[PDB]
């Protein structure tokens, strides 16, 4: 037969995966450790929203109640105690086939639909729908939309925020998506005009934006996800070509 | 596939004009597929003010499509899909080195009036496709010429453009005529300037002393005109890697304002070079 | 400022440049009303 | 003073006679075409 | 068309068949002009150590067509030009480890001349570029820099143990040393052109921003003005103590300025970015060789 | 005084000669390989 979808089987341990092993569609981040062990960790993208800046207090004890054991509590603190964000994690792909084994077995996809196998019930990205946001001139414009993902941080005045935004526009120039978003971001934008000279540790943006792939207009619907009886607001695209991108920073 | 079909009947001479103008890059905003004479090219926006910056914000929202096979009234637009091989028509006044990067560009208004086509107040404005060093040095004109227009002069204005305008590269004489100096400048300088004060703030200490350590120590002729413009250490190498890294991040901003997306690689050119192929779509 | 708050307008109306010159480009950021009973009305003006 | 003008759109349905073989109408065989993507095929008929 | 055919100038060792078949999937980077000899650009020998700036290593090394050898025939080079978003095989050339999901790029080799120089054929010989992660990529890339900009330092009696602490990098456990010691210039690259043009922005950025900030703010700015007051005003307190021309400037002096500091910034567009060759989807087993997709 | 070089340029046509049968070629039978497409049905073919 014919797949043309590209994946890469994926070890876990499934302490970190808490509802994500049961709603299958879920950005996926690799998380590189100085501990020689484990080399790479992978997180779940609601787990790093936890401690996201654009997430509300209600949304982000509700996952936190998601997302208490001793092992993410661990990691969180290793991810703080990590200078800037974006390169100590990073974007891997998309969620299909959790195993649910001792250490838990996902595939992962690269490159093109979500579906593991025999082309039954092709999965879709979850995004939470607090985190994002689609900053264009008309909104759902013509035709289908380029989903991106943009790592933005913030300063209050101890330490580094960052906080996890996903766009979706007509728009496929990368320089005009830019153009578009220090239009939306630039008050923080001067924050960090101030900040990053007094700053000593390593980074030097304000954010960067990376490509999810495509997405199809009328293919977004809304819901929710549910873990524990937590309704958890949610916004699912349907069906997407996934195309990564390199990441475009912008300060 | 977008076919294209404009309702009116065409002449011989028209479609002699298009088997000219076969295998031409046109944009359309529409993606449908069908279009017909008002999407088709670029005239149903250059009504709209002229303004070169502004065709060239609008021309980088478009959607690129490949001329082929016109039977009549009827005229095929392929899509062409990312990173295949495609046979592409140039119109830009150029030479066309093989292997280099190519942008798409506004069409800079020549004295002379196209033949392309002018028929029921509707033109077929298709426009132009250069090497990406070119259109960079068009983006470093279009900031400069806000550069000196924020500032304000009588007969200096005219002083500048003349000298500026008018450019050379491969052989070829180009110009861009009547700047409407709006604010597009402004904002795409003014994150140029946020980023030289940055550049200022953050710029570490060896680099501005390495000017003068290279110029005490040795002297070369092109040092002596960068000398024209211009008139301890003790182990903090990580803040210097830090602060190198700043500037460096500060200069792919700069660098990424002028910059223009890259729409085609070329591989192969005809002796003619009126057609060659290329490798890529975004 | 004196003339814009007599006739009711917001004070920031520029926005660098109208937005970067797409609100030159022309359009809508505001919230359209947000009570409405009849549709649409547009009434020009020439002085005499 | 002024004379204010305005436009209004009204919602108007309105009958169209005409006499019989005004005009007459030509039509291929309709063509139909695939595009095969990774998870769909869309298929185009196209009638001219 | 699909593939490319390359024919050596002279017959092959046994050696040097058994070195091929060792080499039997590697990136080589080959120019736009198609030669069809075997001994002229490839492996981009002509290209370094007879043209040498290092920022037009890195400009040519951007611009050059990267092509993965495939198999090795009784005389010819079967070279497999990638397809953007398709799978292809790498094995494995760079000292640093490969993980699955890890961006890959081109480095220039770092040219030492105590390499074993993998083919050398009658004064012609193969040098590829190095298969490296892109965290990697920056960190060489800012280390190399700093090199280039102490090296012409004088007089400094830490300067033997500053240069040993740049060259000393690591990386998930497997340490280089960089090459650029004490200006030996075997291949130190020079980097002359890169240092200057860096050199020149962070030179010409004050007062251009100082000429441009010194104008038209009645309106509230409030954004930028202020902000930059700050931003000049934390690195340079004193600003203009004996002003040099004592403020006489012309409109075409700030236009000379303005163009050169923006023409600069276009002539280290190669020091700018990195580009994402190679996407590793996974790692195959002992680290040799790895499965990855081809993107830009 | 003053030596001067020049550069010239010029196109020159080259005799060939070979002798009866100084190289063989040995020729593949031409594989038609039929790409399909939405309208045009590129049949490329190639000999080794």
């Amino acid at each position: 037969r014919e797949n043309l979808r590209i994946a890469a089987r994926v070890f876990t341990p499934c302490e970190l995966l808490a509802p994500e092993l049961e709603n299958l569609g879920m950005l996926m981040y690799r998380f590189e450790t100085d501990v020689d062990n484990p080399k790479i960790l992978f997180v779940g993208l609601f787990f790093l929203c936890s401690n996201a800046f654009n997430v509300s207090a209600c949304v982000r004890t509700a996952l936190t109640t998601m997302y208490t054991n001793s092992m993410v509590d661990n990691v969180l603190s290793m991810i703080n105690t990590c200078k800037y964000l974006e390169d100590k994690v990073s974007l891997f792909g998309v969620t299909s086939l959790v195993s649910c084994g001792s250490s838990c077995l996902l595939s992962c996809v690269m490159q093109g639909n979500v579906y593991d196998a025999n082309k039954e019930n092709i999965h879709g990205l979850t995004v939470l729908k607090e985190i994002f946001l689609e900053p264009d001139w008309e909104p759902r414009q013509h035709s289908t939309q380029y989903v991106y993902v943009v790592h933005v941080y913030k300063e209050v005045l101890s330490k580094l925020q960052y906080g996890i935004y996903v766009v979706l526009t007509s728009f496929q120039n990368e320089d005009l998506v830019v153009d578009i978003l220090r239009q939306y971001f630039e008050k923080e934008r001067f924050l960090f005009l101030n900040y990053l000279i007094n700053s000593n540790t390593t980074l030097s943006y304000f954010g960067s934006v990376q490509r999810i792939g495509r997405c199809a207009t009328e293919d977004i619907k809304s819901g929710f996800l549910q873990y524990r009886g937590i309704t958890l607001p949610v916004i699912k695209l349907e069906n997407i070509f996934v195309d990564l991108s390199e990441k475009k920073v912008f300060v | 596939t977008v076919y294209c079909t404009f309702d009116h009947k065409l002449s011989l001479s028209d479609i002699s004009t298009l088997c000219k103008l076969m295998n031409i890059v046109i944009p359309i905003p529409a993606h449908h597929h069908l279009i017909g004479s008002g999407n088709l090219g670029l005239y149903p926006i250059v009504s709209s003010n002229k303004d070169y910056v502004h065709i060239r914000n609008v021309l980088r929202t478009m959607v690129v499509t490949i001329l082929q096979k016109v039977e009549g009234n009827q005229l095929v637009l392929r899509k062409p899909m990312t990173g295949q091989q495609y046979a592409i028509k140039n119109t830009g006044p150029f030479p066309w080195e093989k292997g280099d990067t190519l942008t798409l560009i506004p069409p800079l208004s020549t004295h002379s009036e196209e033949k392309l086509l002018k028929l029921g107040d509707w033109e077929l404005t298709v426009p132009l496709v250069v090497p990406t060093a070119i259109a960079a040095e068009i983006n470093i004109r279009l900031l400069c010429i806000g550069l000196i227009a924020v500032h304000r002069e009588y007969n200096e204005m005219q002083t500048i453009i003349d000298e500026l305008c008018s450019i050379q590269y491969r052989d070829v004489l180009i110009k861009l005529p009547d700047i409407v100096n709006d604010k597009q400048s402004m904002y795409s300088m003014k994150t140029a300037c946020i980023s030289l004060s940055m550049i200022t703030a953050m710029a570490p200490d060896i680099v501005r002393t390495y000017i003068d350590r290279l110029t005490l120590e040795d002297h070369s002729m092109l040092l002596i005109k960068c000398q024209e413009l211009l008139s301890l250490h003790a182990t903090d190498i990580k803040d210097e890697l830090k602060k190198i890294k700043s500037v460096l991040t500060m200069i792919d901003q700069i660098n990424s304002l002028t910059n223009e997306k890259t729409y085609f690689v070329v591989c192969d050119v005809s002796a003619d070079n009126r057609m060659a192929t290329c490798i890529y779509k975004n | 400022t004196w003339i814009r708050h007599h006739v009711g307008i917001e004070k920031p109306n520029p926005s660098e440049g109208e937005a970067l010159n797409i609100i030159t480009f022309g359009g809508i950021n505001k919230n359209p009303p947000s009570i409405l009973l009849h549709g649409q009305q547009a009434i020009c003006e020439v002085i005499l | 003073a002024a004379t204010l003008v305005r436009t209004d759109n009204f919602d108007v349905e309105c009958l169209l006679y005409s006499s019989r073989a005004a005009t007459s109408i030509i039509l291929d065989d309709p063509t139909v075409t695939a595009e095969a993507k990774d998870i769909v095929t869309t298929y185009n008929f196209t009638q001219h």
